[PDB]
């Protein structure tokens, strides 16, 4: 199945998974694509941030949905 | 004679915006209708970006409860017209910015003067599809927005015909190629990624045997993978044979609105939360439904915590999803709770929820002004629900919320008035009082927060108030520059709520290990929480420690440019700010620097190191010779680069300049060195056409063949290269410039070098130039230091360090530093760029607007009301996640600590510690923690150093064992503990009853 990935710059990244896909591996997914560390990704999903060894079907994660790789920002 | 922008002001502001969205803002002028809360924090937000006017329509008279939001009414206006009695005050927020009162609105006409017309919560909906349909079907541009306690939303509608010229605000992605093939693919050079988007465009330069590939044409981009996209045939254009760079370049999008009566029976909504995404269809019926309301009972509405008058409200909404089930969709029920509380909270005006929709809707101004970014379309809807507290510890019903004749009425309408109490009596530290700063004082001057007997606030800040602030500390006026940002900043929200009279400690003190005698155990015990306004990582990471240590709350937030986040740290429960890691700052490769630049980028950082080394290092290392007997034995067994450091010296005292002439001098051999001799060494070693042990050319990819410049007084950079130069060289001599009171003249500095012996270039044939920072890097030392005059024969010459400040046009730095990088630029054949560019690289500036700094200090102001009610379950938090280019909300539940378990006993591995009460023996902790936490102690330490350890012999234990923890240091590290010191953090290991090693909590002694 096919789940989008938005970024905090606007970009989508869009990933081929299945539901029992553990978080890690959708951040290793993510890795290949951005070369983003999984350590430096924050992903959140209807209202909870995705962590690491729970799987996308813990999440309730279905076709066509959307994540979003979101940061935190320095300036104040 | 205007069509230029006040750099000065605007800095920060215009690395968000850019030139071309501020100058359309300059010709745009906004009319605001109401002028409560949302309307003046719109307004201010708005006239502190710069449109050519404000006008502002309220003719309502002021009551006490309108002070609830609206920073700018007080007591005394009771009686008098909102829009009359805020003019004023908005006026002195950009002295740039015209401020007008519309008197009168019965000729809707009136609006064609406007370009942005913005409808507040005081605009009945029967007037706001008037309005809108005037707007709309005569090109002028609508928004509206509405607060209702702790709901809220906004809708928009920019007309037929509006033109996105940015959606993002994003550097263009750009990139180096190194195969294009027939069918359009291009792959990038090595392992860097393109990171476009299907459906991107970009154009080429450089590609060679592409000719007209070249030309400024775009090309629609197909992502094949991370390495590659693909552009469609190019057989027509030729065959690629080498080189070649790619830039994103962002196309116009047409796009059209709907009017507010259209969107009513059929919205487009953009989601403020996707966790709610159910409420938008449900709030968008109860919102409508609260005028339906206002239209049968003479424009009031619904009584606070009413139920009556709340079962009206759910009818009402009924009858919209029965008569139309298409906002809704077919079979699914009204939220009949979800009403009852828009009906219950309708009157009230929530700080956090104004500052939300105030930054919000401001920057859809903005937008809508510029055609920079991607506007709302159409309507967004909002709640912060979890932000009421328990009704077991705070009761909510029509006697607890009824209004008091206070300025917090309409905070008490929402909470009650036990819990408005509880928020004034709240004690809180905020760390910083810049952007975020001044937004959370003005907030918490509303909330009335720290304004109880048993409350306080204490906000420290170590700077001063620079012009650059002003575009977005609202709280700072141009004759406060120079003060204490701190200081200005309670003085300023004492006038907005004189609740708040003497009950603000403004500190200077900066936060930190230096100030711990200060902000010392007794300081931080007595908070119920702490806030940061901070600036840079390093002290939220410090401020974080200490919240843990402490177990305080923390709510942290941030900004860069539209982008923001808030995050909350709660004892206990939520891991801390410093659990997770943020992308570090990239760092460029050291050959890349010294030899081998492609970008700008490149060039700027090393023109900044060399400005350090011509006038700031050579200067301290010349005072430090004079004035340290033992320098040159201290620099020769302590220095990696020590022959640097002695020639810095030896040039520095022989080359004394006499007057400014001289300095003019030094300064063009300065040029014929970096960007002539230097170049022409490089291409020694490696000549243009060079191969390398597989025969392809050597200069190709990241490496750009240099030609060595002709100086050139005409050129700009090669001018202005010598001028800043022999002006810093000059402040460092203590030589005044012919410079120093009026412009450098060129026919000046073009006699004294067309007079000069420029000495022709030798080539060095054992120098060895690094081609990577693996490779390797390859006496005299004697005569260097016999070069050195005696420091006796240069009694009191100092010599004066240049310390580098990027906000002073007039001091020469950000001139050296442009015209440096931009020599440098020319030689390796790369795009020259200007000073307010190189300005925000030397100097590292964060873009920056108020727009972001409300909204995201709103959202933390939401979250404040949970740690009032002491919460405990997680799922009630939201850290979020922000970009108001987009626009974009996002929330997310915050991560609970990680927990473990020693023995049967599971404890927290972020809060939870061993408190010990007095200097205890070592002896006495070794046998407390086997008998009473079934821990064998493994290791003990004290920072750095070994305490104990069981693998000691009984001659080192007995030295030890009978010692106090503070003595046990003492014997170790030969230190003394300071007095100041109070506490002491060891950290164990240790074996539990199985004697197995275990992860355990660290260990606090109470001195
Ligand atoms: N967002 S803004 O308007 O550009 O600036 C807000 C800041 C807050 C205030 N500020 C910044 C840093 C502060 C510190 N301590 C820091 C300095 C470096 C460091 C290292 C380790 C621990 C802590 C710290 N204390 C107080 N105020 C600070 C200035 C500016 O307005
Ligand atoms: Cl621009
Ligand atoms: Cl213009
Ligand atoms: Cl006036
Ligand atoms: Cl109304
Ligand atoms: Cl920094
Ligand atoms: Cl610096
Ligand atoms: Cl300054
Ligand atoms: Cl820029």
């Amino acid at each position: 199945m096919q789940i989008f990935v938005k970024t905090l710059t606007g970009k989508t990244i869009t990933l081929e998974v299945e539901s029992s896909d553990t978080i890690d591996n959708v951040k290793s997914k993510i890795q290949d694509k951005e070369g983003i560390p999984p350590d430096q990704q924050r992903l959140i999903f209807a209202g909870k941030q995705l962590e690491d060894g729970r799987t996308l079907s813990d999440y309730n994660i279905q076709k066509e949905s959307t994540l979003h790789l979101v940061l935190r920002l320095r300036g104040g | 004679a205007a069509g230029e922008i006040d750099e000065s002001l605007y800095s920060r502001q215009l690395y968000v915006l850019g030139k071309e969205a501020m100058l359309k803002m300059q010709t745009s002028n906004v009319l605001i209708l109401g002028l409560k809360g949302l309307g003046v924090e719109i307004a201010k937000n708005v006239v502190l970006a710069g449109v050519k006017s404000m006008t502002v329509f309220d003719p309502e008279p002021v009551q006490l409860a309108d002070l609830s939001t609206q920073f700018f009414l007080t007591e005394k206006d009771i009686g008098q017209k909102r829009g009359d009695v805020t003019r004023a005050k908005l006026a002195e927020l950009n002295a740039y910015v015209p401020v007008n009162v519309l008197d009168s609105l019965d000729d809707v006409t009136q609006l064609s003067q406007f370009q942005v017309v913005v409808a507040t919560d005081t605009v009945s909906l029967e007037d706001k599809v008037k309005i809108n349909e005037f707007c709309h079907s005569s090109g002028i541009r609508f928004i509206s927005s509405e607060t209702r306690g702790l709901f809220g939303n906004t809708f928009v509608d920019l007309g037929d015909e509006f033109t996105v010229l940015d959606p993002t605000g994003e550097e263009p992605r750009t990139g180096m190629v190194s195969d294009i093939e027939p069918d359009g693919t291009v792959t990038m050079l090595d392992d860097n990624r393109h990171g476009l988007e299907d459906g991107n465009f970009v154009r080429f330069s450089e590609v060679e045997g592409l000719d007209k590939l070249n030309d400024g044409t775009l090309f629609k981009v197909e992502v094949l993978g991370p390495f590659a996209f693909r552009i469609g045939s190019v057989k027509e254009y030729g065959e690629y044979k080498k080189g070649g760079i790619f830039t994103e370049v962002k196309v116009p999008r047409k796009i059209s609105f709907k009017s507010l009566k259209q969107q009513l029976s059929n919205p487009e909504f953009v989601f403020s939360d996707f966790a709610k995404f159910d409420r938008a269809a449900q709030l968008h019926l109860g919102f409508q439904a609260l005028h339906q309301f206002a239209v049968r009972h003479n424009g009031e509405l619904p009584r606070t915590m009413n139920d009556e008058d709340a079962n009206e409200l759910i009818k009402l909404v009924t009858d919209l999803s029965v008569q139309q089930p298409e906002v809704l969709g077919e079979g699914v029920d009204v939220n009949e709770d979800l009403i009852k509380e828009l009906s219950y909270q309708a009157r009230g005006d929530i700080p956090g929820v104004v500052a939300f929709f105030g930054g919000l809707v401001a920057q859809e101004v903005l937008k809508a002004c510029s055609g920079k970014f991607t506007p709302l379309k159409q309507f967004m809807y909002f709640d912060s629900l979890e932000s009421l507290p328990d009704p077991k510890n705070f009761p909510r019903n029509e006697k607890t919320t009824q209004p008091v004749n206070s300025r917090y009425d309409n905070q008490i309408a929402v909470f009650g008035l036990d819990f408005q109490k509880k928020i004034a009596n709240s004690k809180v530290f905020l760390v910083g009082s810049g952007a975020i700063g001044c937004e959370m004082l003005k907030n918490w001057a509303l909330l009335g927060l720290g304004s109880g007997s048993d409350g306080y606030i204490v906000v420290t800040d170590n700077d001063s108030i620079e012009k650059s602030n002003l575009n977005r500390q609202f709280l700072f006026r141009p004759k406060d520059v120079g003060k204490n940002k701190s200081e200005v900043a309670a003085e300023a929200v004492c006038a907005m709520n004189p609740d708040l009279k003497g009950k603000i400690n403004a500190k200077i003190d900066k936060v930190g290990p230096e100030t711990e005698e200060i902000f010392n155990d007794s300081f931080w015990e007595s908070l119920d929480f702490v806030t940061n306004a901070l600036d840079n990582v390093d002290a939220r990471t410090y401020v974080d420690r200490r919240c843990v240590f402490y177990r305080k709350p923390l709510l942290e937030s941030g900004t860069l440019g539209t982008k923001g986040n808030t995050q909350v740290i709660i004892p206990r429960l939520t891991e801390s700010y410093s659990s997770s890691r943020d992308p570090p700052e990239k760092s460029i490769p050291l050959c890349t620097l010294r030899s081998f630049p492609n970008k700008i980028d490149h060039t700027i950082a090393w023109a900044k190191s060399l400005f350090q080394g011509y006038f700031t290092d050579s200067a301290e290392n010349v005072n430090m010779y004079l004035t340290q007997p033992n320098f040159v034995e201290q620099t020769l067994k302590q220095s990696g680069d020590v022959k640097g450091v002695l020639e810095s010296i030896s040039d520095s005292l022989s080359s004394k300049p006499h007057n400014f002439e001289d300095c003019i001098k030094w300064a063009r051999l300065e040029f014929e060195k970096k960007f002539n001799h230097d170049i022409k060494q490089l291409l020694f070693n490696f000549p243009k056409d060079a191969k390398t042990s597989n025969g392809e050319p050597f200069w190709s990819g990241a490496k750009r063949a240099p030609t060595p410049l002709e100086f050139d007084i005409y050129n700009n950079d090669h001018f202005h290269f010598v001028v800043a130069g022999a002006s810093l060289r000059a402040y460092n001599y203590g030589i005044k410039s012919d410079d120093s009171n009026s412009k450098p003249n060129v026919d000046e500095y073009k006699s004294v070098i067309d007079h000069m012996i420029i000495p022709e270039f030798t080539p060095n044939a054992n120098l060895k130039i690094q081609v990577n920072d693996d490779d390797p890097d390859p006496d005299e030392i004697d005569q260097l230091v016999s070069s050195l005059p005696d420091p006796s024969t240069l009694a009191g010459f100092k010599l004066e360090p240049v310390d580098f400040e990027k906000d002073d046009d007039t001091n020469h730095h950000i001139e050296f530093i442009t015209a440096c990088s931009n020599c440098r630029a020319q030689n390796y054949f790369i795009e020259t760029a200007d000073r307010q560019k190189t300005k925000f690289i030397a100097g590292r500036i964060i873009p920056a607007i108020a727009t972001t700094t409300s909204l995201v200090t709103g959202l933390v102001n939401l979250e404040l009301y949970k740690l009032i009610d002491n919460k405990t379950d997680i799922e009630q938090y939201k850290n979020g996640f922000v970009n108001l280019a987009l626009p974009f909300f996002g929330f997310s539940e915050p991560i609970a600590s990680p927990k473990g378990e020693y023995n049967n006993k599971k404890y927290d591995k972020i809060w939870d510690r061993f408190d010990i009460k007095g200097d205890i023996k070592l002896s006495d902790l070794i046998e407390h923690f086997e008998k009473d936490e079934g821990l064998e102690i493994t290791m003990l330490s004290y920072g750095v150093s070994l305490l104990y350890a069981s693998f000691f012999p009984p001659k080192k234990l007995k030295e030890r064992l009978n010692l106090p923890i503070t003595q046990l240091v003492k014997l170790v590290t030969k230190k003394d503990i300071p007095a100041h010191v109070s506490t002491m953090i060891l950290e164990i290991c240790a074996d539990d009853k199985e004697g197995e090693d275990v992860e355990v909590p660290f260990i606090t002694i109470h001195l």
